[PDB]
């Protein structure tokens, strides 16, 4: 059978593709699913600055 | 996509599971061919002595 890395290589080219996701927005969250609770904190960031503005 | 992996890694298995359990090492069966090719020959050659007998 192929062996275990074509897991592995689907894996790497999800790892790299996810770390594109990140990159071009600046962001460790790009989605809720890197991390649900830092992206709902920063939505309500976001209406505190433009109404503090 | 954590459930792919998952079911990644359970596909790989059961493709090894149905090579292993179905597929032969062609070397070893080649091999048996030969002993049998040569029990066949062996076979033809001598009744045609038997029938001098």
């Amino acid at each position: 059978a192929a062996i275990n890395s074509h897991r592995v290589l689907k894996f790497q080219n999800e790892e790299v593709s996810k770390n594109m996701e990140k990159l071009s927005s600046g962001m460790r969250i790009n989605r809720a699913g890197d991390d649900a609770s830092g992206l709902a904190v920063s939505e309500k960031m976001r209406t505190q600055v433009n109404g503090l503005r | 996509e954590h459930a792919a992996k998952g079911l990644m890694n359970a596909y790989e298995n059961t493709q090894a599971s149905e090579s292993r359990i179905r597929d032969a090492d062609m070397a070893e069966e080649t091999v048996a061919f030969t002993k049998n090719q040569i029990l066949v020959q062996s076979g033809t050659a001598m009744l045609a002595q038997a029938n001098v007998r």
